[PDB]
RNA sequence: GUGGAAAGGCGGGCAGAGGCGGUUU
């Protein structure tokens, strides 16, 4: 349940580690359906608010990709995972677990056709950011 | 009663914000408090709304400062007092911000005969009960320039983000607040349109108008102008009358005014017998 | 038999889904209109003693509609005797107040075979509030309208049989022309415009003495089951009086119909439409 | 009396975003099946005639000698006196308000309004001589909508009392800013003599809709509408019963409503007025 | 020889008032 987490989340960051480590583990664009996609992005938002990040210090990076949803939508990425990368170096911690899921799905989207897998990798980071405030 | 069309005096520029403004709205990620963008296109507009209600908000105290000034000039300003009607929460009860919205009172004539001559309403529109006197003015909303679009395509950040704090005195502790902010520098194409109903008091209008202009130029346009975010500027583009004839035969024989590096404080006090003079010949 | 139909395309919304009384007035004033009053008379004898015309029905993606027989009531109990006898009550009066049926079923219903009604209509009727406005004080008067609005491909379609020399004369050029000017109702909004389309469908009907009028019929003599529609109208300005026509599914035995010819006062005599359209249909016992 | 029908097809753009609504609180008229917006017929219609019959409230002493029903009129309404025609130019009352209506049928047939807009009157009607089809969204316009992107928005609006700064916010549906309607008017030729007058008025209206809005709150600066035209054909009498194409195009592809009637009203329809 | 002919869902309405990204060890 989704509902059921934010009472559990209210050393808990350990055992959805393995949750983490297996979402990291497929690394493939458009490797999970629709529904799997969204049910990734739940494990993902939990496990990123036991050892909790904030959205500022995410904020320049979800700019880049904003900036570039106006430009796909009728109107590069490279330049989005050198700030990936760059907003990750002054941790401190927990940047490195939002990179190990960046960094793959950028790795891929970095040699792709733009107007599909952006577009279908723009709806996982929304989900991300959207259910990481739903629990806090 | 005679609703006449003579023309319309169109006025285009570019306002200019010279400290970066605010306008906003109540996207995932973002700002707490961004500003308002343009739907489709993600750039951040100026509204008509924004722009037609602070010049008729600095125009009615522009006019409680002076009730004895410009009583004599147009009748119905006799009609009420001084100050709002706020204590006593009555419609019309004799004082110049006689009708609320919703908690707050705006002055507004009641009827069609007090709206044709308030300078307030005839310029700006009444809408009473049985009334509804319709505005002699359009302001459009403002995009931003041909130039300023480019930039958002070259990488310039058009936005930005403020972040102040308000301190609390005594145990000095600190709570963090971010405002999206247009950067300063920033233009925006406006349009204002007076519809010329009246060939005896087109002139009043747009002295009227213009004075609302430059004390605007004066205070803010939107959104904690308190603090540096206002100081805007209009620069005038052009300055155009579209006789009736125009719309007849679409020849583009339609007289103009040159208004170039001119402020807002020039066409009225410097040159306004000598810009206009060519306006008054065709009427 | 073989009909001709004519497939009425909308390019917005209708004031209502016309009857054959008002198409043929639609006709006839694109007749006298591109042709001259020669033309009129001769359109009016060539339905007297020959073609006719039905009311406009719906269609919704090449499913044409059709209207429900009046021959299905007396003996809906008998047509369902092979049903569960739980569930014959509700799909009784479900089947009953059904209005249009779609070609499978219009013939089922035809020969007294159980059948099912359409689950989706083509059509809704809006009510779409306007205004009137004062020109100086703007003050705003409403008032209610009601437009009929159809889907992404449905529309409105009528049936034609007759000889093919008047339809290509007469009919065919109405169209046009009433393809540009409306189909009764508010067209100065743009309501009854349409693109034409010409096909062809065919009726399987039983053989039998009494038939179901496609059509608004204004009977002869006295009909076997019918329905009455009360409708008047208004010609160039001048009231029509009402009527007393027969519904469309409304059950005769040998009876043509008939023109009526109203003086009405008018440069020009004015003809109500009012004629048979028959299919074969058998009655219950 | 039939001549053939002069039929203008062009775009109509949102250059600023567009409200006419129904009665966010304040919801645009819709589509009852697939809920995209439109522009209706009688919006269209009814600011052209609105935007003309003030044109010629100010034009009746100019006006009389080409049309001899304008002499009859004097500039004004009759809502001061609780009457209906007599001397003044907004003579019919239909609820509330007060619109140049024509009488009779010898009346609105030299009026320059009510020849192509139409007269109700009594004891004898005058139709109209317009069509103003509904200008639903573009083909290009809906596949945004299809793709999931915004086609309405919602825009904001607050009141601010002049003392207290106390604020009163409420919303308005509003047809997204860009956007692209398309409109067409059959304009049926009744008269060979009437139609390049009522061809130079129809434009003269659409001309003051650019400067003017369409619907909404407009003085707030919502309307904004910007007329393309695709096309121009004459459809004559002689089509209707044959069918083959003997249809007059005149050929508009980035011409405003202003070059239409720069002089080249008189030049490009040199063919219509060939073959009247 | 069209249940028709005529009729702008519109007039007026600032997303705004307050707030030292700096404390403290
Ligand atoms: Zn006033
Ligand atoms: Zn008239």
């Amino acid at each position: 349940v989704v509902g059921i987490k934010k009472m559990l989340e209210g050393q808990w960051e350990a055992i959805q580690p393995y949750f983490d480590n297996v979402v990291r583990e497929a690394k493939n664009f458009l490797e999970w359906s629709p529904n799997k996609r969204l049910a990734n992005a739940v494990t993902v938002a939990a496990y990123l608010t036991s050892q909790g990040l904030k959205t500022n210090q995410v904020r320049k990076i979800l700019d880049m990709a904003r900036t570039t949803e106006l430009k796909v939508k009728r109107g590069k990425d490279d330049l989005v995972k050198m700030r990936y990368l760059l907003a990750y170096t002054v941790g401190k911690y927990s940047l490195d677990a939002f990179h190990r899921i960046l960094d793959p799905m950028l790795e891929v989207l970095m040699g792709s056709p733009k107007k599909e897998n952006f577009e279908k990798f723009y709806d996982f980071l929304q989900a991300v950011v959207a259910y990481h405030k739903f629990f806090g | 009663m005679d609703r006449r069309f003579y023309g319309k005096i169109v006025i285009k520029g570019k306002i200019k914000a010279v400290t970066g403004l605010h306008i906003g709205s109540q996207e995932i990620g973002g700002i707490d408090n961004p500003v308002i963008k343009d739907p489709h296109t993600g750039l951040p507009y100026i509204p008509g709304s924004s722009l037609k209600g602070r010049l008729r908000s600095l125009f009615e105290i522009l006019v409680n400062s002076r009730l004895g000034e410009w009583r004599e000039k147009y009748p119905s300003l006799a009609n009420y007092s001084p100050g709002s009607c706020r204590p006593d929460n009555q419609e019309n009860c004799g004082k110049f911000f006689n009708r609320k919205i919703n908690r707050g009172w705006i002055h507004v004539c009641p009827d069609y005969e007090t709206a044709l001559a308030c300078p307030v309403c005839r310029l700006f529109g009444a809408s009473g009960k049985e009334s509804n006197f319709p505005s002699r003015i359009i302001v459009r909303d403002a995009f931003l320039t041909k130039e300023w679009e480019e930039k958002w395509r070259a990488g310039e950040a058009i936005t930005e983000a403020k972040i102040e704090v308000g301190i609390d005195r005594v145990t000095s502790q600190a709570n963090p607040r971010t405002n999206e902010r247009v950067v300063a520098g920033a233009e925006f194409e406006f349009e204002i349109i007076y519809n010329v109903e009246n060939t005896t008091h087109w002139r009043d209008d747009i002295k009227n108008l213009l004075t609302a202009m430059a004390l605007l130029e004066d205070s803010y346009l939107g959104g904690s102008g308190s603090r540096g975010y206002g100081k805007v500027k209009f620069i005038f583009d052009s300055f155009e009358f579209r006789p009736l004839d125009y719309y007849r035969t679409g020849k583009d024989e339609d007289i103009v005014s040159i208004d170039a590096r001119e402020k807002s404080v020039s066409d009225i006090l410097s040159g306004f017998d000598s810009l206009f003079s060519e306006v008054e010949g065709k009427l | 038999p073989k009909f001709i139909a004519v497939k009425l395309i909308p390019k917005g919304p209708f004031r209502d889904i016309p009857r054959a009384d008002t198409l043929f007035g639609a006709i006839g004033n694109a007749i006298s209109a591109i042709h001259g009053q020669s033309a009129v008379e001769e359109l009016v004898d060539a339905f007297v003693g020959g073609a006719r015309i039905s009311s406009a029905f719906p269609y919704s993606g090449d499913t044409y509609y059709l209207p429900k027989p009046l021959s299905v009531e007396p003996a809906l109990e008998g047509i369902l005797t092979g049903l569960d006898e739980e569930e014959r009550y509700t799909t009784a009066k479900r089947l009953r107040k059904a209005k249009y049926l779609d070609l499978k079923n219009f013939e089922l219903a035809l020969r007294l075979r159980p059948f099912t009604i359409p689950e989706e209509i083509p059509y809704a009727r809006v009510d779409v509030p306007r205004v009137v406005l004062d020109r100086v004080t703007q003050d705003s008067s409403i008032y209610f309208w009601e437009e009929i609005r159809f889907r992404e491909k449905s529309g409105v379609y009528f049936l034609y049989s007759g000889p093919r020399e008047v339809f290509d004369g007469y009919i065919a050029p109405a169209m046009r022309f009433l393809g540009d000017t409306g189909i009764g109702g508010k067209s100065t909004w743009g309501a009854g415009l349409f693109e034409v389309e010409f096909h062809e469908m065919k009726i399987d009907a039983p053989g039998s003495e009494y038939s179901v009028t496609l059509s608004n019929a204004l009977p002869t003599k006295t009909p076997v089951l019918w329905r009455l529609l009360r409708k008047g109208g208004w010609s160039f300005g001048r009231r029509k009086p009402r009527m007393t026509f027969i519904a469309e599914g409304s059950i005769v035995k040998n009876d043509p119909g008939g023109m009526e010819r109203l003086e009405l006062g008018l440069s020009h005599e004015v003809y109500v439409y009012g004629l048979t359209f028959p299919l074969g249909v058998e009655l219950p016992e």
